[PDB]
């Protein structure tokens, strides 16, 4: 029906001298070795479209043949997509055949509107007892996952995929937004060995759908892979009504790659080099993350902070959303605690005594003041010595030293390399034993 | 291939146009007979507001804009350098640089008149 | 390729006239050849040229106004910002994504206005008027333009009257006049929107022994904020019932930043409703900061030379224009008042930034709101 | 030709086939410019004056000349505007010729060797920073430092020395004040009549009303003026007051001529400004006269910060650099001339050979004193061989230290220094060794200035019956 | 007056002559007869500078397709626009002129892979210039190929001993990783890349065909001395029997130090997809991100930060995701990775050093105070 | 015809409010540029201006 | 970095004959991360890189003698006794270096 006009890259302009396809629309190019799909980015006039590549555009010829779909991207979306690794385009990647899709849906669609909004702000139960504790996840909310490599990073997101699924029988998605393929590979393994993904004829017992962009793909594909993950999450939350995980992994490679979109697009960059349109390309994706009457999707986001700087203007907009903070450090892994969730560092929006309680938020607060002013005689332990403290002191050092252990937790993930079975703990066990 | 040499060196992009239609008209000896078609093309733009149309309007088609021109230029008085002219400018639209390029046409022509 | 030399072609020079009659009988049935592929033209009415970023370029609207209310025929509606020689800019009030090249653009013959009024109050709208409460159409109201300039010196007088805000720190310390604007800066999760919610709490438990003239109507405009936090404050509102005495304008963080950047206008013009008619307002524009980024996005994709920090450099006159509408009235305009809250957010206290010593800079005072003091557990976090 | 568009102090002019690039053109509202942008279709000019005068449509008429000034000794006395025209009110310029403004810098068989020294009258100049005839020396430095009050010092000292000395050995002097007030530049005036240095100052002032393509062509209209005596075989000095000034009226002009800008906004060609204009001032070779000019550029840093755009293409032009900083000013210290950093190219080969024996170790051991000076700062210790290098140090930098417009000669300034590297200002207090070299220039007798001035060094004869009679004086304290 | 609507013209294309010269000139009636510019697989430069031409004509050219000019000197077509062709070319653009004709070539840039390949130093094409013959045992390939996806992947468990005690102790690599050398101007990072390429040739003498690894150094922007040195080392201690060098020096065009990684990549993976091993050194990658933000420059694509373009991560990426460890479905082979990234001063928060930093699995840092320690290997 | 000269003042005729232009630049193609000295908000692409 | 090295590789030695190029670099505020400089830097043989502090110092060349660096020193080229002479005399300074911040 169009026309390519341009190949600048990975933006290309298709010319339609019949009536144009509108902004976000899907195109599809007609003959490339690997299927490409345009999305319509903006109309430049004189009957063109600028379009942002999902695949290469090498080899594209200016008068190739460009079919409008008539609609933005429409992905496979149902119970038919747990356990399966799907792109950006609703592609299977992993080689198991067609995804079974209940419903195709456009990954492009507003926030629920405010009479849908739930007006509530209660916890999403985690069964961990350190985030259920000191940092609860609020039901329908952004949770800042602040952690790396070697602090168990991997085995407490397929825990939180087990545990919700379990208790609150509420599926999860992973947005494996500019991944490393050798990283997607790994968590793709480790969710088949612990059993959050099942294969073959097991798949639909499985828990998790895979929505990966690597980092190889052009930054058209992997800006729009979040909204992928978000419209598979969307499904089960608007249509089966269930309280759904999502997980952006690395909701700055979000950002980054909406900046390059934005830079090729050619615009005019903002602070410090970021798209002009950076608080709104977050809150497009950042909005459609809340409690709708149905249902309620909650966001487990990995937060890359780019030079140490949490005043940079990526960070800064994404600290705007999250209702939770979980970090996860060395220091407390190699002491041996598993999760290796930081107490004092991590913080939470709903920890207050209006939301939970004057009972847990009292515990919680307790918690938090017996492990702080623990960690700050340290620097008196080593240079006067362990016995040189008051017997009060010793009292909390004891009573600190015992808590930082019992926040650690086996989980039921982890028992098919650890041996130890996994302890799935409720609020108020967590509550009066703490 | 050759071509003759313009009399005076000028502007771009509309008097590189006319540069290069007085370069083909000083060929074909009808130097003063695309002068005066060029002259009626601008009387032709006065009073047609449909053929102006087709100069102005962002929204015509590049196709339909292209078939008006050739299907009112039948060899009659067609001169085949300001017929093959007035499709190369309907082809993107620059119909409207039509009161410019003779503007430029004339300049040629007195350096050319002495 | 002079002027001169260009209009002295406007008088006929031909004498030969062998292809004027040769087309002007072949042009007619030529243009009826080519009819069906013919748009219909377009003087009074606009067409969409290009649509893209948030900004329609629109060719025709002969006679639209600088700064008009446009009606796509979509139902988005726009703003007229600059009217050009061949085309007007367009800044699209909601999502561009429903706007194509060719559509018709239609002119509503109006500056860009919302509903001001009684009928207002209670209700839920977004940033230009329109109410998402689900509640019905605004009843009871008249359009009032949102650009309206502020008043003059004559027009003023000193603050008297005490407008108490209810929280003790802020009441005891850093008192609040009238018609006063005061700024509450402070970085992220430090009591910035409790400040301003104690606030409009307590005129609600004032206005009930007022004696009608000393009632205080508040207008809360959240710009930029999540849906779910305005949710959760108008449900707040509707619990202790100060929602009768309140209006909630909002622009959320999926909201379009023409609609974010307009929202606190409508919010003023919204209040100022009750400043012009002797009544008393307040108005608390929840993270001015953001409004001030949605201008900045607004800036750079119509490809505006930014300047500090990225920002326009009418970013100044943004919010000056705005707070400046928050006045005390002399007595023959009525003695009404309009108090403003700006909320500035600061980066790691950083109170020497651009936007934030910009707004310094216009309101009357600051309300200090330290991380330090807050992370203490001395909360209001005054400074 | 017909004017297209004027705003902003550009017009873009239709026609003028044959102007050339440069060339002063003149419009029929009375105005000048000259073209700058010679395009294909319209001429950039740049306007000198108010720009509300033209129109679209008005006439510009070719001059056929480049931009030239009148030159010669008739300008002398005179404060002329930013290309040559009076604005002192005493009538025409008499005795005077045209040039050009844009001239070609003598190239390396027209020069030689800078031998002959310039003396500034500032002691902490002519010691540790010493200019000899024929230096580009920067007087870079912060916001209000001394920056101008070493240039005013060295203008006031050539009255002090053209008195004095041959008819040929005589330095006219050239005030360039870019963008300055009006009022600062009638101060000087004023300044320069009082003293009676105006005698041989020209004082070129484009100030800040003035049109961009005026402060930006002052330099080198003053340059041109400052060049006849360069090329007469006399001696000039030039002071372009603020060529920071001069790049940000260039920048203007460029900026809206549309030529795309670089760094900060500059040109590309803003070094190449600077660099054709200071490599004018130069030492000719006798062949050529033997003619001179001396420039002292001036600079403005923002914070001290050096590493400016502007300010690194300066240091990278100039041979030497003074260096004057805000927080020596506060101190005390002025001339808040920072030792460490001034730098002089020329070395010790052009100065006072009775300063080039005294002021070696005067720029040693202060030196040491700054480096003992950092330690103290924390208060550890002191071991009584340190603490002299301290002592010996705040003697120098309060005899560096000068007030503000009273230049010294340069036998007074060594007598000076030899009274302070000799040992013979020990004993007397760290506070008043200003008011002691009072003392010592007014008791030690005039007849040792002769001779120090007529050897040019303090011989035995003489260097034995210096420190004789500098024992035969009261310091104060003793 | 009514024609104040056509008293300005505006034109949606730069070369709006080009159009009209293709229409007038063959409507003289004296060449008419055969005389047309032909424009499908024929082109014309209307501009050259700064090897960029741009062409008018090429209408069925591909996106990144080899082209030819009249002189023989090669191009790539990059900038496919509405009217125009933006041409990066291979060499100086001296040898253009204004009106030369463009062929195009039909094919995407190939370089030639196979086994004849190891000894020889290439050019960043795949020209071989070290006056040893033409490349006999080879096939050629394209250059820009697709990474290997995550089922056609496995876990990296075996190792890739670099026989620098710091990195096989501290840092550990392994066969499929892409470890990051980075560090400051003469720190040490070539050093630990060809002491990897030299252990691998004093392992392939000790280990079974299969697992043996076959190395690539792609110089990047080094001078033509330091590759014929490094040449020299390389056959006096014999690893250039396991060794292809392909050279992209720094006299060579901006395209070409801009392919060389890809080209060397390319040949890299010969060895990946038949089931051997490979160890790729992309010696100044930072020197590549250059070359590529020169020709995005001149061929006016809109800068971002600090120069660089929109794609300069995704450049990055889709070169360094392809050093992969294949699943043993496809072969069981494997590519190692070295980029190399110099920074200024320890600035790891620059552009392209966080871009790397990314997209890589570890990083080598080498500091320059370590350096001169005597710790050296100076590894952070 | 007959454009005013740069500095001068330009009375808006048919505006709400006594808007007053003050002449920056003369553009080229008999258009001055302007500087208004109120709000333009309900100028229109028609509107009478007059030359003081 | 293309016309710096289109210059920079035309000053080499062939089988011809040799050129010796020595090249003063000015880094433009003693900054030797502008990308002139750091341009330059892998052009060259050897970078003897003169610094501030030590003309500051009164040390005169001004050679910095960590900063400076060779292709010649290394041991098989000037033996072993050249090249282990040199990497004391710069451990011996970078010590220094490290104690100095702990010595003022
Ligand atoms: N006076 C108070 N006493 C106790 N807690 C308070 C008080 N004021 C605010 N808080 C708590 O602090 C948290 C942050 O409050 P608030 O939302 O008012 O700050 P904010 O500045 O709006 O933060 P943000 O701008 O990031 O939303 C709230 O959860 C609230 O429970
Ligand atoms: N040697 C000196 N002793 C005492 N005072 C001085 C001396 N030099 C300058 N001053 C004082 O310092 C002030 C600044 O001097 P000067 O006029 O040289 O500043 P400047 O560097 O030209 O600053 P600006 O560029 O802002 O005019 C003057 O008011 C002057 O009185
Ligand atoms: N292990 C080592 N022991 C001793 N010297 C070494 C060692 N490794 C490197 N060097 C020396 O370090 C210097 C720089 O090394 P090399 O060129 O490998 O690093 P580089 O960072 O690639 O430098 P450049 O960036 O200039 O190419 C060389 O002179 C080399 O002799
Ligand atoms: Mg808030
Ligand atoms: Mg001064
Ligand atoms: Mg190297």
């Amino acid at each position: 029906a169009g026309y390519v006009s341009q190949v600048i890259g990975p933006v290309v302009d298709v010319r339609f001298d019949g009536e144009l396809p509108s902004i976000l629309s899907s195109l599809e190019v007609e003959g490339h070795s690997v299927r490409l799909v345009l999305e319509v980015a903006q109309h430049m006039g004189d009957n063109t479209v600028r379009c942002i590549a999902m695949d290469s555009t090498d080899g594209l010829v200016r008068g190739q043949k460009v079919v409008d779909t008539g609609s933005p991207i429409k992905v496979p979306v149902g119970r038919g997509t747990l356990g399966r690794i799907m792109n950006v385009i609703g592609e299977p990647v992993d080689e198991q055949g067609p995804i079974d899709a209940a419903d195709i849906w456009s990954i492009h669609r507003e926030a629920p509107e405010f009479t849908e909004q739930s007006t509530e702000q209660e916890i999403l139960v985690t069964g961990i007892k350190v985030v259920d504790l000191l940092a609860p996840y609020q039901r329908g909310g952004k949770i800042g996952l602040f952690g790396g490599a070697g602090v168990g990073k991997t085995v407490l997101i397929m825990e939180l995929i087990n545990n919700v699924a379990k208790a609150h029988g509420g599926f999860s998605v992973f947005a494996g937004v500019g991944e490393r393929t050798r990283e997607g590979n790994d968590l793709y393994r480790e969710m088949i060995e612990s059993g959050v993904i099942k294969l073959g004829a097991e798949r639909g017992n499985s828990k998790c759908t895979l929505v990966y962009g690597q980092m190889n793909e052009p930054p058209g594909a992997r800006a729009r892979v979040a909204l992928t993950g978000l419209t598979v999450a969307e499904y089960f939350r608007d249509i089966e009504g269930q309280d759904v995980l999502l997980f952006v992994d690395n909701i700055f490679r979000f950002t980054q790659a909406n900046s390059e979109v934005s830079a090729l697009l050619g615009r005019i960059p903002s602070a410090v080099g970021y798209q002009p349109t950076l608080a709104t390309d977050l809150g497009g994706l950042q909005e459609r993350i809340t409690t709708t009457t149905k249902g309620s999707i909650t966001s487990v986001q990995a937060v890359y902070v780019p030079a140490d700087d949490l005043t940079d203007p990526a960070p800064a907009t994404t600290f705007a959303h999250l209702d939770a903070t979980t970090v996860l450090s060395r220091s407390i892994a190699e002491l041996g605690i598993y999760p290796a969730v930081d107490p004092l560092d991590s913080t939470s929006r709903m920890l207050n005594p209006n939301v939970i309680g004057a009972e847990h938020y009292n515990v919680a607060r307790g918690v938090q003041k017996v492990l702080q002013d623990y960690k700050n005689l340290q620097d008196i332990i080593a240079i006067l010595g362990m016995d040189e403290l008051s017997e009060e002191d010793k009292l909390t050092v004891a009573r600190a030293r015992k808590i930082q252990r019992f926040l650690s937790q086996p989980f039921q993930v982890a028992e098919v390399f650890t041996g130890t079975p996994g302890k799935y703990v409720d609020l108020a066990d967590t509550i009066s034993g703490f | 291939l050759k071509l003759p040499t313009a009399p005076l060196q000028l502007s771009g992009t509309s008097a590189q146009i006319a540069t290069l239609l007085w370069q083909v008209a000083a060929k074909e000896n009808q130097l003063d007979k695309v002068q005066d078609e060029l002259y009626q093309f601008i009387e032709l733009f006065k009073q047609h507001s449909e053929l102006r149309r087709l100069a102005t309007d962002p929204f015509v088609p590049t196709l339909v804009r292209t078939k008006i021109i050739s299907s009112v230029l039948k060899d009659s008085g067609a001169s085949e350098i300001t017929k093959k002219l007035f499709e190369a400018l309907a082809d993107e639209g620059a119909l409207s640089a039509l009161l410019e390029v003779t503007v430029n046409y004339e300049e040629l022509m007195l350096a050319h008149k002495k | 390729a002079d002027a001169k030399a260009l209009d002295e072609l406007r008088k006929p020079k031909f004498s030969s006239k062998y292809l004027i009659q040769h087309v002007s009988q072949k042009l007619i049935p030529a243009v009826k050849e080519w009819e069906k592929s013919y748009q219909p033209p377009v003087i009074h009415l606009g067409r969409v040229l290009s649509v893209g970023d948030g900004i329609a370029r629109v060719y025709g609207l002969k006679s639209v106004q600088a700064g008009e209310l446009v009606c796509f025929d979509s139902g988005v509606k726009g703003m007229a910002l600059n009217l050009q020689a061949d085309h007007v800019g367009v800044v699209v009030f909601g999502n561009d994504s429903v706007i194509h090249q060719g559509d018709l653009v239609y002119r509503t013959g109006q500056i860009v206005n919302v509903p001001i009024g009684p009928g207002t109050l209670g209700r839920v709208t977004d940033g230009l008027g329109q109410p998402i409460d689900g509640k019905g159409p605004l009843t009871n109201v008249r359009s009032s333009l949102v650009e309206v300039k502020a008043p003059g010196i004559i027009a003023r007088q000193s603050v008297r009257e005490p407008l108490f805000t209810g929280v003790k720190a802020v009441d005891a310390l850093v008192p609040i006049g009238r018609g006063q604007r005061e700024l509450i800066i402070g970085d992220r999760q430090t009591g910035k929107t409790a400040v301003a919610i104690d606030a409009i709490i307590h005129q609600k438990n004032c206005n009930e022994q007022v004696p009608k003239a000393q009632r205080v109507y508040c207008v809360y405009v959240a710009v930029g904020q999540k849906r779910s936090t305005v949710a959760q404050l108008v449900k707040l509102f509707t619990q202790t019932g100060a929602m009768r005495y309140t209006i909630m304008v909002s622009a959320t963080a999926s909201d379009a930043a023409p609609l974010q950047f307009l929202a606190p206008y409508s919010g003023c013009a919204m209040a100022e409703y009750f400043r012009d008619t002797g009544k008393h307002g307040l108005i608390i524009y929840d993270d001015l900061s953001k409004q001030s980024v949605a201008y900045r996005q607004m800036s750079l994709l119509l490809r505006r030379p930014p300047g500090r920090e990225a920002f326009p450099g009418d970013v100044f006159y943004l919010h000056s224009r705005l707070l400046e509408r928050a006045a005390k009235l002399s007595k023959e305009l009525g003695g009404g008042s309009l108090t403003a809250f700006p909320v500035i957010e600061t980066q790691a206290g950083d109170v020497s930034a651009y936007i934030a010593t910009n707004v310094i800079s216009i309101t009357d005072g600051q309300i200090f709101l330290e991380t330090e003091l807050f992370y203490k557990g001395i909360r209001p976090a005054l400074n | 030709g017909r004017v297209l568009s004027v705003g902003d102090g550009i017009a873009r002019v239709y026609g003028l086939k044959s102007v050339q690039a440069g060339e002063l053109v003149c419009f029929d509202s009375g105005v000048k410019g000259m073209a700058l942008n010679l395009q294909a279709d319209h001429v950039g000019v740049v306007v000198f004056g108010n720009d509300s005068v033209i129109h679209q449509g008005d006439l510009v008429y070719r001059t056929g000349q480049i931009v030239n000034v009148p030159i010669g000794p008739g300008t002398l006395g005179r404060v002329t505007d930013g290309l040559g025209q009076p604005i002192d009110g005493k009538g025409p310029l008499t005795n005077v010729r045209s040039s050009l403004v844009e001239v070609k810098a003598p190239g390396i068989i027209a020069r030689q060797s800078v031998r002959e020294p310039l003396f500034t009258g500032v002691k902490a100049v002519d010691a540790l920073v010493p200019i000899g005839r024929g230096q580009r020396e920067l007087i870079i430095g912060d916001r209000q430092t001394g920056k101008t009050a070493v240039a005013i010092d060295a203008i006031i000292h050539q009255k002090n020395c053209n008195e004095q000395v041959p008819k040929a050995q005589r330095v006219y002097c050239v005030y360039v004040a870019v963008g300055q007030k009006r009022s600062t530049v009638a101060q000087l005036v004023k300044l320069f009549t009082q003293t009676g240095a105006m005698r041989y100052t020209i004082m070129v002032s484009a100030t800040a009303s003035d049109a961009a393509p005026l402060q930006f062509l002052a330099p080198y209209s003053g340059c041109a003026m400052a060049e006849y005596f360069r090329d007469t075989g006399k001696h000039g000095l030039i002071i372009y007051d603020d060529l920071s000034k001069q790049s940000v009226a260039y920048r203007q002009m460029s900026l809206l001529l549309r030529r795309p800008p670089g760094r900060e906004a500059f040109p590309g060609d803003v070094f190449y400004l600077h660099s054709r204009l200071l490599e004018r001032a130069a030492k000719l070779s006798k062949e050529l006269g033997g003619g001179s000019l001396t420039a002292f550029p001036v600079i403005e840093t923002q914070a001290g910060d050096v590493s400016a755009y502007i300010a690194t293409n300066v240091i990278s032009i100039t041979d030497g650099q003074i260096f004057l900083e805000t927080e020596l000013f506060y101190k005390g210290i002025r001339p808040a001339l920072n030792v460490g950093l001034s730098v002089s190219r020329v070395g010790s080969a052009a100065q006072f050979p009775g300063m080039k024996q005294v002021a070696g170790t005067l720029k040693l051991e202060l030196a040491q004193y700054r480096e003992v000076a950092a330690f103290a700062q924390f208060g550890s210790d002191l071991d009584a061989a340190t603490q002299y290098v301290l002592e010996r140090g705040a003697r120098l930098t309060e005899m560096l230290k000068q007030k503000q417009f009273a230049p010294i000669p340069i036998e007074r300034q060594t007598v000076a220094v030899y009274a302070a590297t000799k040992g013979f200002l020990d004993k007397v207090r760290v506070q008043d060794i200003v008011a002691a070299e009072e003392a010592v220039i007014s008791q030690v007798n005039p007849a040792v200035f002769k001779i120090l001035k007529a050897n040019g060094k303090i011989t035995p004869a003489l260097d034995a019956h210096l420190k004789a009679e500098l024992r035969k004086v009261k310091l104060p304290g003793a």
